[PDB]
């Protein structure tokens, strides 16, 4: 009845608890690529949010959004909880066939902060695949006017890790979604 | 096209008698709203808890957040993006050629911070007007 398992958690990024710009690297620089503002959560707390919405007009790109360096610690095996919204495709105005309702996550260790805005190759290998994420939840907005929907969360397993550090990222191939957080931490 | 910040304290001489503060904001743009540190030159950290209203809810000066600013070691910041469709489910989300509100109704002091009603907004003008598009 009364056994415990007591396992601390210790982060390593949490955006949620930043108050000023996450100033994230993001490829290609063009109009349609990820883009950092404020927003409310289901906390409804202000925190530092990435959007991407660029459904009929993407023609075969790819935008991706990595973080920052973030030392591993001591960890080896990281954990990554992401919160976000993602739109119903066939419920926006003027999206393409590009729509998606879906997005992949990769990982990229390094001993030092080397990647610049144009290195390492924004593609799988150097990059590592951790899972292409789904919406158990779409959301559904008319613009100015009304919103329903419900946050989505999924956590992600990474590893094991070696380096002194790691990026991650995220590929959109033609979602509408907002990430409104993202949480790795290791368990001790 | 990121816009000046706006440092949101009593300091700040942009609020200005009456009118407030007006702003002409154009799609696609962005702009920080700052709530300052007390630092090692300033005595008197300034309570808001700032929020988007709609004019008759800005007329005059009643609420029912975009920043709260009650921590002094701290520069606190809101930046909004201009953009007529978010996919945040709370996404700010804007017209061209259409008119929006920030105000904060707490009187500058922890005490007050909350207050629903009064300000700031009544008192010293706090208030901004985006004349979007």
């Amino acid at each position: 009845a009364g056994h415990h398992h007591h396992h601390h958690e210790e982060t390593l990024l949490n955006t949620k608890l930043e108050t000023a710009d996450l100033k994230w690297v993001t490829f290609p620089q063009v109009d349609g690529q990820w883009e950092e503002l404020s927003g409310l959560d289901e906390e409804q707390h202000s925190v530092r949010t990435y959007e991407v919405c660029d459904v009929q007009r993407a023609p075969g790109q790819a935008h991706w959004l990595r973080t920052g360096w973030v030392p591993r610690r001591g960890a080896v095996h990281v954990y990554a909880t992401l919160r976000f919204t993602m739109l119903e495709c066939l419920s926006l105005p003027r999206a393409g066939r590009s729509c998606k309702e879906t997005f992949t996550v990769f990982y990229y260790e390094s001993d030092a902060d080397t990647a610049t805005a144009l290195t390492p190759a924004w593609m799988e290998n150097p990059y590592i695949k951790v899972d292409t994420v789904a919406a158990e939840h779409l959301t559904r907005k008319r613009p100015g006017a009304e919103a329903t929907g419900k946050v989505n969360v999924k956590t992600l397993r990474l590893g094991p890790l070696s380096k002194a550090g790691f990026y991650l990222a995220f590929q959109d191939q033609g979602a509408c979604m907002a990430l409104l957080s993202l949480h790795l931490f290791y368990k001790k | 096209i990121v816009l000046e910040p706006i440092y949101w304290n009593s300091s700040n001489s942009k609020f200005l008698p009456g009118q407030g503060l007006v702003l002409y904001p154009q799609i696609g743009d962005k702009l920080d709203i700052i709530c300052p540190k007390v630092d090692s030159k300033t005595v008197q950290y300034e309570y808001y808890k700032v929020y988007m209203v709609d004019k008759d809810q800005a007329d005059r000066c009643t609420i029912k957040p975009l920043l709260n600013c009650a921590r002094p070691d701290q520069d606190v910041k809101f930046t909004i993006k201009f953009q007529e469709f978010s996919p945040n489910l709370w996404g700010l989300e804007f017209q061209k050629n259409k008119d929006y509100y920030i105000i904060s109704t707490s009187n500058g002091s922890l005490e007050g911070l909350d207050n629903q009603e009064g300000g700031v907004c009544q008192t010293r003008a706090m208030k901004i007007l985006m004349k979007v598009g």
